[PDB]
């Protein structure tokens, strides 16, 4: 289909800093990708973001009842929903499964540390060779979202293994209380 | 530190709408517009929280009305198609004969309309596939996941085929053992 | 137990 498309988007955003100590609410309106008007809880009124949003701001700012709804949002909406969902979202912890397998950059000179299934996203992966950290020659996929509330990442060490060498992939992650380490021997 | 977003959209002339909550970029739930039901992204979510799906339908009705208003305001300026970037990956390291999941990741595109087909040895597959709704991005494009559970063999090749009005021809992304 | 929505505003012509 070649007919032109037109998209309206709205995003009501709750931003949380140190739990619910500092909360910021943004009521954001978009035409295609262009945000045209916004309510910011730091401001307490709608403000046009672009020319297209001026009529919106004036209209909604003339409605005192609407504005007072939005000014309480940090309490009645953001902090509220934070409390309802905190246990299965903020407190969700899924620890990583760690696999090490060899590979070849050219038809093994590549050690893959596959870190799978963890939540949340923040993770540190390090490579060791006979107890020494190996920082040169590391490439990674970066952080990958699986879309099912888990992450994965592959961290690859370029190296020429000599016999009698032990390589160690070490994984740190908030679900862990001490680093997770997997060895590979040549 | 943490961000919860209630994200809505409404698309003309397709008359497609969507309503969902997002936590740090993962979907908490969305509202099936046809069945008028809350669909939890993970089953366990629905046993600690509830959501009245009716109110979402009201928000989409306003979104539709506002889209009419903003369309006129823009002098009927339409969206510009942004084509997707597609990646195929596995859930976990691939072992022969041990079940796994192919993931087709469609990212950074708009409008939120896409045809996605899994092909095994060049033939469309249907059995056991699943997918997400359109997940919003911070640059206000979209992303989407498609899933195909499978048994890894040396016989089978797979491709994820993505069609989008921004592409001149379908995008195929390949995977094999 | 209940997640709250946040109402979308009808704009003006
Ligand atoms: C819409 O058209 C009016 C004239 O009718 C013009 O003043 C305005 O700038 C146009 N807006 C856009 C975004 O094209
Ligand atoms: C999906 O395929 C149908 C035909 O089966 C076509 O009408 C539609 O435009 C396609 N969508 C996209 C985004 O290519």
């Amino acid at each position: 289909d070649t007919r032109p498309r037109f998209l309206e988007q709205v995003k009501h955003e709750c931003h949380f800093f140190n739990g619910t100590e500092r909360v910021r609410f943004l009521d954001r309106y978009f035409y295609h990708q262009e945000e045209y008007v916004r309510f910011d809880s730091d401001v307490g009124e709608y403000r046009a973001v672009t020319e297209l949003g001026r009529p919106s701001a004036e209209y909604w700012n003339s409605q005192k009842d609407l504005l007072e709804q939005r000014r309480a949002a940090v309490d009645t909406y953001c902090r509220h929903n934070y409390g309802v969902g905190e246990s299965f979202t903020v407190q969700r912890r899924v620890y990583p499964e760690v696999t090490v397998y060899p590979a070849k950059t050219q038809p093994h000179n590549l050690l893959v540390c596959s870190v799978n299934g963890f939540y949340p996203g923040s993770i540190e992966v390090r490579w060791f060779r006979n107890g020494q950290e190996e920082k040169t020659g590391v490439v990674s996929t970066g952080l990958i979202q699986n879309g099912d509330w888990t992450f994965q990442t592959l961290v690859m060490l370029e190296t020429v293994p000599r016999s009698g060498e032990v390589y160690t992939c070490q994984v740190e992650h908030p679900s862990l209380t001490s680093p997770l380490t997997v060895e590979w021997r040549a | 530190e943490h961000v919860i977003i209630q994200a809505e959209f409404y698309l003309n002339p397709d008359q497609s709408g969507e309503f969902m909550f997002d936590f740090d970029g993962d979907e908490i739930f969305h509202v099936d517009m046809a069945k008028k039901e809350t669909v939890w992204r993970l089953e366990e979510f629905g046993r600690f929280a509830s959501f009245e799906a009716q109110g979402a339908l009201a928000n989409i009705a306003v979104d539709k009305a506002n889209l009419e208003i903003m369309t006129k305001r823009s002098n009927y300026t339409p969206i510009t198609n942004v084509p997707p970037e597609v990646t195929v990956l596995t859930n976990s390291p691939v072992e022969l004969r041990e079940p796994n999941v192919l993931i087709c990741f469609i990212d950074k595109f708009t409008p939120p309309v896409v045809n996605v087909t899994w092909l095994r040895n060049g033939k469309p597959v249907t059995t056991g596939v699943s997918e997400t709704v359109f997940l919003p991005r911070e640059d206000h494009l979209f992303r989407k996941f498609h899933y195909l559970p499978f048994l890894p063999s040396t016989e089978d090749v797979y491709d994820c085929r993505v069609e989008h009005w921004g592409l001149d021809e379908p995008l195929l992304k390949h995977w094999e053992f | 137990s209940s997640l709250n929505l946040r109402e979308t505003n009808l704009d003006s012509l």
